[PDB]
């Protein structure tokens, strides 16, 4: 549900999400690294499907930040896509691709992937 | 040490 | 820079993108499919690099939009990531991963990943 | 016939 | 090292894959379903560094399996890519690509896209 | 079928590719690299299906090259995985993964990801 | 039921 | 320069 996604997920780095989910479908906060850290701290928005299948399908969703803020700019942008499965204990499964900028011989290895899975311990 | 990894 | 990615794009195989860049980083619009149409059209957000590195390096940037609208609902949603290379034929070059909703057993297989070119119009 | 795909 | 990975490996959907590594870096063996079953086998072939670098960094390696034997035929073909880690608890981690055979205009979503991580037990 | 993969093929950044398809479904040749040169040849292996769905689907394939040979070695492997389009213009069209050996502390940015179409020559 | 997946 | 990539 929207109020199931809200709130402050951790992934196994460390890493804390900060998000609000609308009713319509807009999800808005903040992303921030170093396990804490002052300004480690950067903008996220992002989309969810507001109203998912009624049989135990999980509700489709996604974000972008580009990281650059007051202090650091490091000419990059990610995204992540995935899923969320409630319950007593509620999930976030995803996959990410990471893109930065770069000159045209270096256009071949601009973008890395991974996975990330989050939690709300 | 890019801001999406660890601790660095 | 901002006004170089705000405008109307297309991509190859017939879809288009209407998009405006604000100042602070911020990424707004609609997603248009099936060649046109009256309103097969989604919204969009997302984020990009406002202060670039500058000599001859593209700009970084992604957004996502979540397959449901007042008309119909896909339970799935697609995230871009790429970059913004001006020029006289401006291009955006992508990859892209599109998460369904899937119950617990089928999850292995819920993502599809591709990539787009865009061209301004 | 998915909304990200041509007319399929 | 080859005889580390030489072996039989278990994912987290109950799949074996049983490999033998050869000195100068190749890689044959068995992939088989349905944690267990009979003609769920399926040949795999592939190569891995067989000169790893000094301090604690893993052992690159990647497989292929075209999902056709002498029962059935999926037209379909997978490619695992990751690294080895030894030690008390030896792993496998990696990334995989699964692209089916389609008509022209189905192609753009003929590749799924996920993870795997393999153990002896 | 086999014949058709048979042969020499390039990509657009200047690569060659040498391939022989036998009848079990085995792939093995040679990859080239940084424009020709004598030895900048790595081993390959791969695998296809045999008994294609016919009418007009494309051939699932996929194979590795571990980039290490007795001039250099990169501590690194690619995995591509696509299909063969016949006609009289033939064309492979695939998406690939490169794996590098890293410590456990970035292992998180191990794995590039992208896109190459080979042409027959 | 595709050969990579689980039990179906 | 990795030999994937083009004269780098």
């Amino acid at each position: 549900a929207e109020a199931g996604i809200t709130g402050t997920w951790y992934n196994q780095l460390g890493s804390t999400f900060i998000v609000t989910a609308g009713a319509d479908g807009a999800l808005t906060g903040t992303y921030e690294s170093a396990v804490g850290n002052a300004e480690s701290r950067y903008v996220l928005t992002g989309r969810y499907d507001s109203a998912p299948a009624t049989d135990g399908s999980g509700t489709a969703l996604g974000w972008t930040v580009a990281w650059k803020n007051n202090y650091r700019n490091a000419h990059s942008a990610t995204t992540w896509s995935g899923q969320y499965v409630g319950g007593a204990e509620a999930r976030i499964n995803t996959q990410w691709l990471l893109t930065s900028g770069t000159t045209e011989a270096n256009a071949w290895k601009s973008t890395l992937v991974g996975h990330d899975t989050f939690t709300k311990v | 040490c890019h801001p999406q990894g660890p601790p660095c």
